[PDB]
């Protein structure tokens, strides 16, 4: 097959500024002055969306900010000015062999002004207790950058086993992060504690984000 | 109006088969390349294969040769793929994408929404679904947050929407978790302090595998 290899992996860009990405083919993609080469963009959850075809042609709807060039070999991606809803992986992808093959894709993501998490806890439900479960729920939403620790302290003793995390890719909208932990335990084990806290660090605070609740 | 509607999630065993359609309207069905790409979870886009309806004549990724059968239905304008000796590899979504003409690359232009597929011996187990009330030490504030847990369920995937998808912002719904052979997934929405408990709020969770439609109502604690 001929192989397409993109750079650079993940690239992180503020907004209005310009993006570029690279394409090389191991051979030739050209072809009777038709260069097979097409750039494809992937949000989260969605399929692929056509976003450049024949290397410099825009796709249905595609803004004239996203811009395709290159011929032979050779082939790059640019955005310019990249805008929040611009977030995605991108690929480009060759039809001029017999099988098609696609990049491995590049991860665009937006620069912004730091921004505080926002943290919330939540006690197991009545509904979960009363069927022998005890579920301990954390959500840190909206902060930037995403670099951030999280522990569990259980009458001051950081517990690490049966918790869950889970992060969000960058919001297209105001292209923060936000992360959710879950730390689960037996009904029986949770009654035997009085204070749970969720406990964070983040460069927007000097001290540790706790959110907590105490039993009784 | 080109669209591409593809079938359901499906969860198949080691070593059995498994098939899933591409159903195409708003273009003469036979004259236009189908293709199937396959997305690993957190991976890139792999091509398989693709056919021309209008005589069945397939092309094959060599590294797909032998596993993926692709047949093409004129009466139904639906477009098939089988994939035979299922391992956990081969666990994914499955896209299908119509391609364009030569002077456009052959771009694959229009996509259907994928099918995912989980290849293991494990069996369905319907989620438990929790709401979470907030705590009474939060003074309500300027805004208040809501969550709704989604707990040990099996397989991928799950949709969740809050009052029945009219309301949308303010949500985050986070990618699911595997632990121990289950997934685990939450989801929080935030909203003016006056607005709850003044104003109903439910979370709702689809589970296509076990056919569940749940919906958990947040009430205050007490």
């Amino acid at each position: 097959d001929i192989v397409l290899t993109q750079s650079p992996a993940s690239l992180a860009v503020s907004l209005g500024q310009r993006a570029t990405i690279s394409c090389r083919a191991s051979e030739s993609v050209d072809n009777y002055g038709i260069s097979f080469l097409n750039w494809f963009q992937q949000k989260p959850g969605q399929p692929p969306k056509l976003l450049i075809y024949a290397a410099s042609n825009q796709g249905s709807g595609v803004p004239a900010r996203f811009s395709g060039s290159g011929s032979g070999t050779y082939f790059s991606l640019n955005i310019h000015p990249m805008e929040e809803d611009d977030t995605a992986v991108y690929f480009c992808q060759q039809t001029k062999g017999v099988s098609w093959t696609f990049g491995g894709g590049t991860k665009v993501e937006i620069k912004r002004a730091d921004a505080a998490p926002t943290v919330s806890v939540f006690p197991p439900s009545s509904e979960q207790l009363t069927s022998g479960g005890a579920s301990v729920v954390c959500f840190l939403n909206n902060f930037y950058p995403r670099d951030i620790n999280v522990k569990w302290k259980i009458d001051g003793s950081e517990r690490q086993n049966g918790v869950l995390n889970s992060w969000t890719d960058q919001d297209s909208k105001d292209s923060t992060y936000s992360m959710s932990s879950t730390l689960t335990l037996t009904k029986d084990e949770y009654e035997r504690h009085n204070s749970y806290t969720c406990e964070a660090t983040h460069k927007t605070s000097t001290s540790p984000i706790v959110k907590s609740f105490n039993r009784g | 109006q080109v669209q591409l509607q593809q079938s359901g999630p499906e969860l198949v065993k080691l070593g059995a088969s498994v098939r899933i359609s591409c159903k195409a309207s708003g273009y003469r069905f036979s004259y236009s390349w189908m293709n199937w790409v396959k997305q690993r979870p957190g991976k890139g886009l792999e091509w398989i294969g693709r056919i021309y309806p209008g005589d069945g004549d397939t092309k094959y990724s060599g590294k797909f040769k032998g596993k993926a059968t692709l047949t093409a239905d004129k009466s139904s304008s639906t477009v098939y793929m089988q994939l035979s000796s299922l391992t956990s590899e081969d666990s994914a979504v499955y896209f299908c994408a119509r391609s364009a003409y030569g002077s456009e690359g052959f771009a694959m232009d229009y996509w259907g929404q994928g099918t995912s597929v989980t290849v293991s011996s494990a069996k369905t187990t319907a989620p438990s679904v929790f709401p979470l009330a907030p705590v009474c030490g939060d003074t309500t504030g300027s805004s208040v947050t809501l969550g709704c847990l989604v707990k040990g369920y099996f397989p991928e995937p799950v949709t969740l929407t809050w009052n029945s998808g009219s309301l949308s912002s303010g949500v985050h719904t986070f990618p699911a978790v595997l632990q121990s052979g289950l997934y685990t997934l939450s989801s929080s929405v935030t909203v003016t302090s006056s607005t709850w408990p003044s104003q109903s709020i439910t979370c709702n969770v689809a589970h296509p595998a076990s056919s569940t439609k749940v919906d958990k109502k947040l009430v205050p604690r007490g």
